């Protein structure tokens, strides 16, 4: 399928919008040329999605609450607001930690204020301050309350600063009140962003004074990576191996202490650029801490990023950068002896959130695979910058790729495995396409690091050659 | 590492000594985590009647509970009718929510668009997104009727639904004749169920309110159903099924069983079968109503017998035996059906299960949860079975629901040791399940995390899970199953009987120890 | 002791301390029994590859085998027909244990006679017996048909059944036009499908074979279906209901799906439904004869091909994906009928829901055993699953079956690592879960007790069973359950699929140690 | 039902039968008078079933192998013969046992010789002698083998007898040949008889000439208690309690060395008379060893037989027997006071084997219940006498009834519960009468002793008072 087709093909689709979403929609699909440096000259993000489209996209409260803040293990976070929000993103990602649930930790806990029409009608900070004297009392080793907004919370005018300051202040308590009503942005995104300035104003800054912390010249914090699946579990395994301190992991199986020493470190390692780089940005301005994207995807990214974060410190990590590598070279090599064959030169297309759409590229390329589609919920253009160099000549990309596009694109374009959400999963795989999901991993994992690739690896191969696939029509058709 | 021939996923990989090791380096370096044996205290604690004496005293804090909001009962009541689109007018963030959290139970596509309202529409309201959404959504999504819900942004902001639609009629972004029927959903009142009849009045007024002029009752010689907010595949079949069997003419009002059950046959369909608009036109031309679930179906109720001059028969949920026989009992004196040869044998196999079965049944003790109808049945046929429901636990309950399901407690010996509770949550649940300890806990897949605790108590603590009701995300395919009807019956009996015997094979397989009690024959 | 308002039966009473020092003092004093560590040791010592070794070798004993014998399945088959009485010329005792055996696994009444031949009757043979027997049965019980099987003591001393059954007649015991088929069924021969083969073709024989002359193979415009030995309700239902649904006349021949699920209704019915006597005399008027279980009805194939004329097609049991569609299609090109939409969209959802549980059930090893037709569909349909059938027994199979089952495991990958094994019992297979474990057993009841051994040895090394089979006495109700078709595919899969995810929750329940993987979502 | 109701219930029923069995079957049911003290005067018994009325009974190898000695849990025993018999009875029966089942004790087992066509024509000798070889090889901690004959062994002509003598002696192991054949006797009670003289001619005389063991003037042997649910065990407690020692126990829970030891006892206590009689006679004239009946079904007969029993010893066991009595009394009387109110008056039928039929009333008549019909399988005339005077006047009594007269008679009678087999347990329950299985205690029990009465207690109410029973009939019928 050539660059002609592809062109033709967003054309064709693009003709039943009506005349503004149509306008809109072109805007936001796009052919790639790896020459584009600048993705703004082919591809528009990060705008409003156009109404009735079935966007698959989420809200701010998803990128606060569910994403950044939700699994910081040792705090409990109040989802303030009505009771939905807080019951559909109980549980529902795979943020893995150590701890016991309900008593030290709370991570699958579904805390929340409940709000009824009373609340509405006469404001919830008196319930809002009650309700934190009422965690203390039955939640006595939590080690902090955050307080992520549902919609109802801004437009009526609550001051949950303010409830915040006063119980904060009364307990001797960190509660970090989230201003993440869904209402607000486009998208998650504005979500990330506003936890990363709570995390800012409101924990970061704690120790900023407080020297006891023994400090190594090897001490980083792992930036950016939720731990889906243990993810962050088998990444930081081998920082360690190569003779690093991890210091903090933001926020996969994260405490709030770990956090709070995060600005002690020597090096921020960003996984999760989109989520995370706005605090990253911060740390670097005002503690001097440099900070460096990597990416453990498969064994070239990770061997890749093993060896760009040594040479940030001094021979002896170098060195066993090195032994880390000799050590899971077997490994990592009988896997894709195992695996490769079953998956070569078979086609992907890919929609996620805002970094797996390209993070993961190098891991399917690791097995003789092609992504020959990817796209972003949310992403914003640099993001983008990031793809189209990662992404080969002529493949197609989408931004906020509506439902019906992605059904569309999918029956033209025809690829071996799709890689995206729980919405799609089970449309495709009516459609006879094999489905992994690439948020959940399908309940599996960890993909991250060496010990990640073998699991990944197992998976596309289980689905994507999979019997049933061969039994979908019917032999008297 | 990883075994090539024998890879390990997070568990039990993460068991491995260097991953344990390391494990140990993080929380002892940088968690500065509590004590273990001040964990384990903390813990103890929280098993005790001291705990749940402070716990029942909550009056702002939720924690865990049992029930979601209104548009998502709107969502899928809307899912029951014809080539049918569930918008949501507000913000997207819910839509995506509502989706996954069906996609997760059913494990099918689950259709539903949201207008996308930011701050902007926050201070000059939504009537902008109405007129494209609507006009976008027809035209992409091609579907025959966009029955539009809102979510608690579009509540607080006032955004007058009626209006928004017929303006965007007037100004010609859909046509005049195309369905839009509506409800205002806000999530800060009741729960999802409460959606569900909103969504289902607001429908049923859109087609009837105007034309009320030409019906007469009973000229359709049909009885209407309308279900509820109903996850089992199995009781839309049970309900259809039986009428047919009964000759009797029906019309199932919001009907998505086929929408959530389509095949894998290489192609897609967004929309299928569902209550057709010419149903919902005519349903004021059939003898009755029938409200297969009568404690969310109040407002349903009004505009039947208000407008429709239907007299909604008084009848439960038709859960368990008697309650079964009474349903067919009224649809046979409405209809003028005779109850068939084949639904009298089904319901003796019914009875022959429950003689088979109940000495292993006798006096087992159960906590429970769930929505009030579906509750209130499970209730009853245990005590059919003579059984014990000593913690009935309805988060969405109401005062009058109360003392109907406690007179029927006080109508057995069974209910003696039952209590009631309504506006708690699964925190609170938790709690009694420790300080009160029933053999097992009749369930959403939320249970797990009680069971979790209970056996971190002992062993001899634990109580089991058995999942019946919504959401069940952790097995599969049990939303094929049925819970109404003779046929729900036999398979609620089945589920319990065998959970029972389950345990005790697993209580009785100590070799040596308490296998003496390990039967072949139970 | 006993508190009076918390009994203990035999679990948990005995574990009381007073029960524990008594059963203590009752071992040390007078059972002479082996030290403790003698018992572990011996018992490590079965689980090893070199007893497992010792164990193959066996020639003359076997251990807790995986069949029965002959008349079980005789009983079975007669059952099936209507107003008929199984009656088995020889020793009573034989009697007693069909019915028992029967009654466990249906938990219904299961009538059956002997005629009590004694030590006498072992030396002058039993027609003395069978004159008074085939009387009183029929005064007695009132049987419209009487069907007769023998009990090795008849077999051994060689009581001639035709003369015996002839001279009733003859002398006046019974009418003449009293239909009295009959059938050798030696136990010291095959198993008991060899039974149900004998009894069945006896019984055709006697209508069919004096009147052939008048048949025209075809006139009937019916399929005639033969089930074999079966043991699930569901599965004499779903072929009615798949062959109802495509319009297909047929006539299914011996079921007894009706008697072996009587409503209880205050009475007592022995006899209910079955094949009519009309419908074997009209048989070989039929299109064809199909054989749901081959590979036990050799003998009934020969005599219907032989006989009848009809060509019966080769057909595996129709169990799983393909051997469905097969099923279907043949029944199609004979009947002249299409597949219907309905079977179609429920062979998509079979398909489905394959889609939907494959990353659970890819890679599972399964060992497992029974008949040899259940055995091998349930063999093929593991392999459409991607699951690997690694220790497959079938204690009554033979060797032609044997490679028909390797050419279904070579025909797949997931077959790479499976080996099938006849004429071997379940204390083979006992060995082989220790030594080359799999993850699930798939069998009877009998296989608690290997799941007791393996927790033994650990609760790591711990195979838990899966109940499909016959029979399942430990469980309620699972008679009622289906295996064939795509009904029967479907609960299959849920069972396995649900069996898998049960254990993970349980592996992943402790608290801090394994519950990281704890999911709320799978 | 009046006396001369009874006897026209009985005739008119007899009116189906051909003339033979009429005057047979007539015989062999009777209207009980506790005046008459000679059983023979009123009925007959131990007689052959007639053919083709659905006897409920039995043969010998389930009273010798699935009854006697399928219980004694440190021997193994081989069902020998064709796979049918062995494999119905295999753990069928609630025997229950102490042990490591499948390395030193073998219950639930099903060891068996499968006999094929060629072992039928040329005998089954040589096989019998090769598997005790593979028994002996594969299970080392067996303790003695048996040898239990099904229906071809005698009729071919086969000599179990010499394989274990010459296979007993070349391994010095005991062996023990039954020849339990089923077509011998008329029901399972020849199988007992035949149990207990292979007992007493392969295994009792074992210690004649020992005097290791260190004997006490109150032991005791528990005779014909096979331990269902548990049943010995809770009579053993309370006998030790009491200040006797238990040796043996015949067969529950019984080890091949307490067999070998009960020789020694100064008492036999006989509880299945029926099964076991046979050899307590013997253990009389040849070790001047006294046997005594008694009864613990209920607190009255327990109470009479700790008391009969404490008379054969001295003070200081009759002191005992006084505080048991005392000890376990406020139990029993808290039982009575809770489920006699809820049977009292009720009306019970019963058919068994051959001593439950009379062993359970008064456990019945404890909690104010009456049993109106009673019989039992395969019972002698000296049973029949026990009988008579256990049963109320003008109740009914059958033996070895037909499955026909059964159904017909309680449909006359119209019981309010019915204790029975596993083969009438569900006819029963479709007519809408409460069933209780009372050889398998319907997987409940013990019922023996003061804890057995609890249990039977519970269970007779739990079914007797079930919802259940009220929702048999439709409400449009
Ligand atoms: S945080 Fe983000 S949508 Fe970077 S909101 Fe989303 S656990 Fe995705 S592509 Mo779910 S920017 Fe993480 C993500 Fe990526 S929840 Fe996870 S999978 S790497
Ligand atoms: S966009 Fe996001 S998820 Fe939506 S509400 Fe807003 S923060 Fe929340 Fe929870 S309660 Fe239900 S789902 Fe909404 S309607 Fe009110
Ligand atoms: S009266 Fe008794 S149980 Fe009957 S055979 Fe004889 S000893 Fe045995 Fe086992 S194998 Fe089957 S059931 Fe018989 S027919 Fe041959
Ligand atoms: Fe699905
Ligand atoms: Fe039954």
């Amino acid at each position: 399928m050539s660059r002609e087709e592809v062109e033709s093909l967003i054309q064709e689709v693009l003709e039943v919008y009506p005349e503004k979403a149509r306008k809109d929609r072109n805007k936001h699909l796009a052919v790639n040329d790896p020459a584009v440096t600048q993705s703004k000259k082919c591809i528009i993000s990060n705008k409003k999605s156009q109404p009735g489209l079935m966007t698959i996209r989420g809200c701010a409260y998803a990128g606060s609450k569910g994403v950044v803040w939700g699994p910081i293990k040792d705090m409990i976070h109040i989802s303030h607001g009505p009771v939905g929000c807080g019951q559909y993103s109980r549980a529902g990602r795979r943020n893995y930690y150590i701890g016991t649930t309900g008593v030290n930790a709370f991570v699958t806990m579904n805390f929340t204020s409940d709000f009824q029409e009373k609340d509405i009608v006469f404001g919830g900070d008196k319930k809002l301050a009650k309700l934190i004297d009422e965690v203390e009392t039955l939640f006595p080793l939590n080690k902090g309350i955050s307080v992520q907004s549902e919609c109802p919370i801004g437009l009526i005018g609550d001051d949950i600063e303010s409830v915040s300051k006063v119980k904060g202040a009364e307990l001797s308590k960190t509660i970090v009140p989230v201003r993440c009503e869904g209402f607000r942005g486009v998208s998650q995104s504005l979500g990330h962003h506003i936890a990363n300035d709570a995390v800012r104003d409101w924990v970061l800054g704690k120790r900023d004074e407080d020297t006891t912390f023994a400090s190594t010249p090897y001490d980083v914090a792992i930036i950016g990576d939720y731990n889906i699946g243990g993810d962050a579990w088998s990444s930081r395994i081998l920082l360690e191996e190569m003779g690093l301190r991890c210091v903090a992991q933001w926020s996969g199986d994260g405490s709030i202490s770990e956090i709070e020493l995060t600005p002690k470190v020597k090096l921020n390692l960003v996984h999760c650029y989109r989520s995370m780089n706005y605090i990253s940005r911060h740390m670097e301005e005002k503690y001097g801490i440099p900070w460096m994207e990597y990416n453990f995807f498969g064994p070239t990214k990770t061997i890749e990023s093993l060896r760009a974060i040594a040479a940030k410190f001094d021979e002896s990590i170098q060195k066993k950068c090195e032994e880390v590598i000799a050590k899971y070279k077997p490994e990592w090599e009988a896997v894709v002896a195992k695996y490769r064959p079953r998956l070569e030169g078979k086609r992907v297309m890919l929609y996620i959130g805002g970094l797996r759409p390209r993070h993961v590229i190098g891991a399917y390329e690791d097995l003789g695979m092609e992504v020959v589609g990817t796209g972003y919920e949310f992403a914003h253009n640099d993001d983008y910058d990031r793809t189209m160099k990662e992404m080969g000549d002529s493949t197609l990309l989408y931004d906020d790729v509506t439902g019906y596009e992605f059904e569309e694109f999918v029956k033209r374009i025809k690829p071996d495995l799709i890689g995206s959400g729980i919405k799609e999963k089970f449309i495709f795989q009516k459609m006879g396409i094999p489905f992994r999901e690439m948020h959940s991993w399908d309940y599996s994992g960890p993909y991250h690091g060496f010990d990640g690739f073998a699991i990944f690896a197992r998976d596309m191969d289980m689905t994507l050659n999979n019997p049933c696939w061969k039994k979908l029509q019917a032999p008297w058709e | 590492s990883q075994q090539v021939d024998k890879i390990k996923a997070s568990y039990p990989l993460f068991l491995d000594q260097d991953y344990k090791d390391m494990l140990a380096k993080k929380r002892d370096g940088f968690e500065e985590k509590y004590p273990q044996d001040k964990i384990d205290e903390v813990f103890q604690w929280t098993t005790t009647k001291e705990y749940q004496e402070l716990n029942f005293q909550r009056e702002a804090l939720t924690v865990n509970p049992a029930k979601a909001c209104q548009p998502l009962g709107a969502v899928l009541c809307a899912l029951g009718f014809e080539k049918t689109m569930p918008y949501v007018h507000g913000s997207q963030g819910c839509v995506a929510y509502f989706r996954s959290y069906f996609n997760r139970h059913f494990r099918e596509p689950v259709s539903c668009v949201s207008d996308s309202m930011t701050e902007d529409a926050a201070v000059f309201g939504g009537q902008q997104n109405m007129k494209d959404g609507l006009q976008n959504c027809k035209a992409t999504y091609k579907p025959d009727m966009i029955a539009v819900s809102t979510t608690c942004m579009a509540e607080v902001i006032g955004d007058d639904l009626n209006a928004f639609i017929n303006n965007s009629k007037k100004e010609g972004f859909i046509p005049d004749e195309f369905p839009v029927p509506f409800a205002h959903t806000p999530s800060f009142v009741g729960s999802h169920v409460t959606g569900w009849d909103n969504m289902f009045e607001g429908i049923a007024r859109y087609f009837t309110l105007k034309s009320m002029d030409d019906k007469v009752v009973g000229s359709n010689k049909k009885i209407n159903i309308v279900p509820g907010f109903e996850t089992y595949l199995g009781n839309f079949r049970v309900i259809k099924r039986m009428l047919s069997e009964m000759g009797v003419g029906y019309s199932l009002l919001s009907d998505p069983e086929e929408v959530l059950d389509t095949p894998a046959d290489g192609q897609f369909r967004m929309y299928a079968g569902g209550t057709t608009q010419e149903e919902m036109k005519d349903a004021p031309n059939a003898l009755n109503t029938v409200l297969l679930q009568p404690w969310h179906l109040e407002k349903t109720k009004k505009f039947v017998e208000g407008t429709w001059k239907h007299e909604v028969p008084k009848l439960n949920i038709p859960m368990g035996l008697d309650w079964t026989d009474e349903f067919l009992m009224k649809v046979s004196e409405i209809s003028g059906q005779p109850i068939p040869a084949s639904l009298t044998k089904e319901r003796g196999r019914l009875v022959d299960m429950m003689t088979d079965s109940h000495t292993w049944l006798h006096g087992k003790r159960f906590a429970l949860w769930g929505d009030p109808d579906f509750v209130m049945g499970l209730v009853k046929f245990l005590l059919e079975l003579g059984c014990e429901p000593v913690h009935i636990l309805c988060h969405n309950g109401n005062k009058r629901w109360k003392k109907a399901v406690d007179a029927i407690l006080a109508a057995s010996p069974y209910g003696k040791n039952a209590t009631v509770y309504i506006g708690k949550d699964l925190w609170h649940l938790r709690s009694l399940v420790f300080t009160d300890k029933p053999d097992f806990m009749i369930g959403n897949s939320y249970g797990k995390f009680i069971q979790r605790d209970t056996l971190h108590k002992g062993k001899e603590f634990e109580v089991p899970l058995i999942r019946i009701g919504f959401p069940i995300f952790d097995r599969h395919h049990l939303h094929r199953s049925t819970t109404l009807g003779y046929e729900g019956a036999m398979q609620i009996l089945t589920t319990l009987v065998n959970s029972i015997l389950e345990r005790l094979d697993e209580e009785t397989r100590g070799m040596q120890a308490t296998d003496y009690n390990h039967d072949l024959v139970r």
